[PDB]
């Protein structure tokens, strides 16, 4: 009967300490990003329309995440004042984070399609199509969030926190969920980024002016690296926690270690917002000069 | 509340709009190449061979992609509005007689004027060093050093002369942050010029997509 | 010959342009404003026409 | 002989400059402060004609002030019922590089021209019901830049071969060649009485031509770049020109010298199209900064900004009754303002 | 020139079916809308059907709604009229009428010599003219009048009133469109004017081509009701 009481209070200390500054920093980062892409939509409309649209969606998803962070910290620290509020926090966080990752997957799809298939994408990339795809992603994530956390909401009275605040430890649920949340998304991201970088490097065979897309290659690689760094450890910890609860049981010190590493990985999955602001918008020359100057 | 005849006029306008929308897909899918060349550049032979497989226009299909090569050899003007009619052109096909060493300098000056016009900033340049076999048999005899002292290799090695010509043409291009410049050492009888032009136009469209993607 | 020809036509052109009556600039400007205010009331851009008579109403 | 030839050429140059200066007691700028200023003029997009697939290069208002013709790189001439934004005809041009369009004063013809060096007359009122080509006027060695109808039979065309010409549609042959310009002619504006016409031809010079005879009565100096647009004052003895130096300048035929300069330090891009208002108080001008600026023709102050275009305002026209202004730009849209 | 020839004429029994085919030659048939006007052996014109350019909108007269079908074949340059269950009221000669619609157009411009079909044995705008067999001397000035139940002046500023001349034995031709505008090819002697409801057409001179039966058409409402026959006659 290994205990996490010391573990949960230790989290209550340092996960809060590490959530404070990512929350503030992401708050102003994505406020600035939302403003900047509002401008980019208003004046530089014609060519900078659809890409602005999906970055707008990603920024709003991360803004919802950072808005959910302090509520989550409050419900983890103090006992649940009213349980439906706790499951609302869970649903908002889940919907925002999965919407962020699926919007990132959509962005990688769009970039890979544009690079690999230039003609077809240039013919079939209008702001309306991207707006429709973003609305589809919104409704998909929003109606996917409810069933997963509805069952937890039935049990959610005061426990909240982070230990059991993610659906149910059912293999019949976990394995399809783990697949469609960790293999398909990261597989798509890795394949798209790798192929985009490979094609941008293979443009050397055509042109000596390939070097002007070194920034493009760096941005794609940075997107892939940010996704890996801020997404792999949380699902890896999900995997060890699953193999502990429903499979081979590790000793109490190592069980506490894997739970602690899972919760720190949850914090690292929350820092996704700040990393996305550092990667997707800050790498943009026009953004980093116009919005900086104005 | 519109009258019967006003409603019928609106219907006629709707049919006109439908026809315009039908033509819109072809218009937006069409790529245009402004073919700029000299008298000795062998432009006529390349043009005649490419179609087989005032100003002129040559519409042809490559890999189910609309194409239109515009020849303005007869009428060429240095005014702003004349060049401004080709700002929407996808790429500029510049034809140069590499074999005619004595005329390289004037071709370089023309290339500089074309690529630094500030109306062709958003267009790409597909340079075509043509008469490559004439170039090789002249290189094995005559030296580029007499007409160009900046050359550094052995004037009897083909690769050295080709690299020097490409370097000298690229140096005339003032801005390197704009659309890419493409070079091909193909003669008029290569019979593969269509494939190369399609590859370079696809590369230009890829560059435009990268610009639209905020990836830089 | 030919150089003499277009120089000769050119000097004729400036000679013809020289021997023309020149209305005083103050009188010219006065007539300009006279025409300006003669039809000032009939300019829809000058005085926005009421929407009742406006044929481009939305 | 050539040395002394250029000698009296320069002598006549000084003679005409001295005559103009001696006739120049005071400027229109000084004589205009007394009268009331135009105030603030605000215009809005009453109608936004859409349907063109490419950048517009020319638009001409019909005499009825309800029909306008537009030209663009899709090789299509579209006639719009501006009142009901209805397309009347869609004329597929033979050459897609059209750079000028005209509407006959009668309204039965429209003429288009461009890099094909041919001004083509299109018949709009035919028994077959489809707009057919009536005449392809050829003979110019330069690109057609502007063509204006006098009658249903006489049309004046200006090209880049430094020569404007008066045609005869029935014969199809040139009648009088208005030579004398040393550069590519860019624009033309027929006088209201249709007996004279002016043209700027990239030499910063506008020449007034006598259509009946065929000799340029007087040449106007000034400007620093290519005169890209020229309009005629409604009264008939003044004209304003637009160039690539971002200055609109008003000349008078009787005083044959500059009257005013409509230049502002803010704008730095050239003027593509210029047309006066009905009484000529307003000098509307389209620039490359994606908007048109309204100038008071008597005081030279910015009366208003005709913003609303996503690209450079290529063409700009005012109706005969002066109840609307049509601006065409490179974003493939026409907006009618009032 | 512009020609509009139709075909199909016979003595079909009541309750049968037939097809009227109208062939076009000499003009852009696709751009021109097509109507169908019929005249009883000795009566006035009456509108039947209408198909727009591109077969967009298809209207019918209430007396023939459902029974009659009008279809056009643009590549065939032919206008078709499928009629079924004919009554004795359909004994008429059917006129094909072209009408292009834009600003300043001349609708109901050209008519075709119809083919006679001899069948064996409200919201409509009532347009009435109180004239019949006006005694007219050659060269005098006369004024034919027509009346309308509802005013034909729309907010657009143009009354939708048309004058047609049907010479004896000859298909009707358009004289005046929109109460004022002269049709192409007609002499300036014809002139028309009117008001919100009161309409009048005045002819300055009377030469041999003017003797005939005049008609007035409303185009405000798609029923397109005609008027009676004035029947100009020489004195």
């Amino acid at each position: 009967d290994c205990l996490f009481d010391g573990v949960n209070e230790l989290m209550k200390t340092l996960q809060f300490a590490v959530h404070i500054p990512t929350f503030v920093l992401g708050l102003l980062l994505n406020l600035l990003a939302i403003h900047g892409f509002s401008t980019f939509l208003k004046n530089r409309w014609p060519d900078y329309a659809a890409t602005s649209i999906y970055m707008i969606n990603l920024a709003v998803f991360d803004l919802l995440l950072v808005l959910s962070l302090p509520f989550k910290m409050v419900l983890s620290q103090v006992q649940s004042p009213f349980p439906s509020l706790c499951t609302l926090v869970e649903c908002l966080y889940f919907v925002s984070m999965y919407g962020s990752v699926f919007t990132r997957c959509f962005i990688s799809m769009d970039r890979f399609l544009a690079i690999r298939y230039p003609l077809l994408v240039s013919h079939l990339r209008s702001p309306r199509k991207i707006f429709g795809i973003c609305c589809t992603i919104w409704v998909l994530v929003w109606t996917g969030s409810i069933p997963i956390y509805s069952f937890h909401g039935k049990v959610e009275k005061y426990m909240c926190f982070h230990n059991m605040s993610d659906d149910t430890w059912s293999a019949k649920v976990f394995f399809p969920l783990e697949v469609f949340g960790f293999l398909l998304p990261m597989g798509i991201m890795g394949f798209c980024c790798s192929r985009s970088i490979h094609i941008l490097l293979g443009r050397r065979d055509h042109t000596q002016d390939w070097v002007q897309q070194k920034a493009c290659i760096y941005s794609i690689a940075a997107s892939l690296a940010v996704f890996v760094v801020s997404f792999l450890p949380v699902h890896l910890g999900f995997f060890l926690q699953f193999l502990v609860r429903n499979s081979f049981i590790v000793e109490c010190r190592a069980k506490q270690s894997i739970s602690f590493f899972l919760q720190l990985s949850m914090c690292f999955s929350n820092v996704n917002c700040c990393l996305d602001v550092f990667c997707y918008y800050f790498v943009i020359k026009e953004f980093r000069m116009n919005i900086r100057a104005h | 509340t519109l009258s019967a005849e006003d409603k019928a006029a609106a219907e006629r306008s709707k049919e006109i709009d439908k026809c315009l929308s039908r033509e819109k897909t072809y218009v937006k899918r069409l790529v245009k190449i402004l073919l700029l060349g000299a008298d000795n550049s062998g432009k006529s032979t390349f043009l005649k061979q490419m179609r087989i497989i005032g100003i002129h226009e040559y519409d042809f299909e490559i890999k189910n992609v609309p194409f239109k090569m515009v020849d303005v050899g007869g009428q060429r003007s240095e005014r702003k509005r004349w060049f401004e009619c080709f700002d929407s052109v996808t790429s500029i096909l510049f034809l140069v007689d590499s074999s005619d060493f004595n005329r390289l300098t004037e071709s370089l000056n023309d290339f500089e004027t074309i690529v630094n016009n500030r109306v062709f900033s958003n267009v790409s340049i597909i340079l075509f060093l043509n008469k490559t076999d004439l170039l090789e048999e002249k290189v094995q005899i005559v030296s580029i050093k007499d007409y160009f002292l900046e050359f550094e290799g052995d004037p009897h090695c083909l690769r050295d002369v080709q690299k020097f010509l490409v370097e000298c043409f690229r140096n005339k291009r003032r801005d390197q942050q704009q659309k890419p410049l493409y070079h091909h050492f193909t003669t008029a009888i290569n019979t593969e010029n269509a494939r190369l032009i399609f590859r370079d136009v696809k590369d230009t469209i890829l560059h435009d997509n990268l610009k639209q993607l905020m990836l830089q | 010959t030919a150089s003499i020809a277009q120089a000769r036509k050119l000097v004729e052109q400036l000679k013809m342009e020289a021997n023309i009556d020149r209305i005083k600039v103050s009188k010219a400007a006065a007539d300009l404003m006279a025409y300006c205010e003669a039809h000032a009331k009939e300019d829809p851009l000058l005085t926005p026409v009421p929407a009742s008579e406006n044929p481009f109403r939305e | 002989e050539l040395d002394q030839l250029r000698q009296e050429a320069e002598q006549l140059k000084n003679q005409i400059r001295d005559a103009r200066k001696a006739c120049a007691d005071a400027t229109l700028s000084q004589i205009t402060n007394n009268i009331d200023p135009v105030g603030r003029i605000q215009m809005r997009t009453r109608r936004t004609l859409r349907g063109h697939l490419a950048k517009i290069y020319a638009m001409h208002w019909g005499t009825d002030s309800r029909l306008l013709v537009s030209a663009s790189q899709d090789g299509k001439l579209i006639i719009w019922d501006s009142y009901t934004t209805n397309k009347v005809h869609a004329i597929p041009l033979r050459s897609s590089w059209v750079m000028t369009c005209a509407y006959a004063p009668s309204g039965n013809y429209v003429a288009c021209g461009g890099l094909d060096n041919i001004c083509s007359i299109y018949n709009l009122k035919t028994r077959e019901g489809n707009v057919r080509v009536s005449r392809e006027l050829a003979g110019h060695t330069g690109y057609l830049s502007c063509c204006r109808f006098l009658d249903d039979n006489q049309i004046v065309t200006s090209s880049g071969d430094t020569t404007c010409a008066l045609w005869d549609i029935e014969t199809g042959q040139q009648t009088t060649t208005f030579t004398g310009h040393t550069g590519d002619v860019m624009s033309l504006s027929l006088a209201p009485d249709t007996r004279l016409f002016v043209s700027g031809a990239c030499d910063a010079s506008a020449k007034l031509w006598d259509v009946r005879e065929g000799m340029c009565r007087q040449t106007f100096t000034g400007h620093e770049s290519d005169i890209n647009a020229i309009c005629f004052f409604p009264n008939g003895n003044a004209f304003a020109t637009g160039s690539d130096d971002a200055t609109c300048r008003l000349f008078d035929l009787r005083a044959d010298q500059e009257l005013m300069t409509y230049s502002h330090d803010n704008i730095i891009c050239g003027i593509t199209s210029v047309s006066f208002s009905k009484s000529g108080r307003l000098l509307l001008a389209g620039y490359d900064d994606f908007n048109c600026n309204v100038w008071d023709a008597l005081k030279a102050d910015r009366a208003g900004v005709l913003a609303g275009h996503d690209n450079r305002v290529s063409c700009l026209g005012v109706t005969d009754d002066g109840m609307a202004v049509a601006t065409g730009s490179w974003d493939s849209f026409l907006k009618i303002w009032n | 020139d512009v020609q509009l020839v139709e075909s199909g004429g016979g003595l079909v029994q009541p309750g049968g079916s037939r097809k009227l085919s109208c062939s076009a030659s000499g003009f852009a048939f696709s751009s021109f809308g097509m109507h169908w006007v019929r005249q009883a052996p000795e009566k006035g014109l009456e509108w039947v059907a209408y198909i727009s350019s591109g077969s967009g909108t298809i209207y019918y007269a209430d007396t023939v709604k459902g029974r009659f079908t009008i279809s056009r074949d643009d590549p065939k340059n032919t206008l078709f009229l499928q009629m079924t269950s004919l009554r004795s009221e359909d004994t008429a000669m059917y006129y094909c009428v072209r009408s292009i619609y834009y600003y300043g157009s001349s609708p109901f411009d050209f008519w075709g010599q119809g083919t006679t079909l001899t069948v064996s044995s409200s919201s409509d705008i009532v347009m009435t003219q109180a004239t019949s067999s006006v005694p007219v001397t050659p060269g005098e000035s006369v004024s034919i009048s027509c009346r309308s139940s509802k005013s034909l002046l729309h907010s657009n500023g143009n009354t939708y009133l048309y004058w047609f001349l049907q010479r004896p034995g000859q298909s009707p031709q358009l004289l005046i469109y929109r109460m004022s505008n002269l049709a192409s090819g007609v002499p300036d002697r014809f002139s028309g004017s009117g008001s919100g409801t009161a309409f009048t057409l005045t002819i300055s001179r009377l030469e041999a081509e003017d003797v005939g039966v005049y008609y007035c058409m409303q185009h405000l409402e798609y029923p397109l009701t005609f008027g009676a026959g004035t029947k100009l006659e020489l004195k």
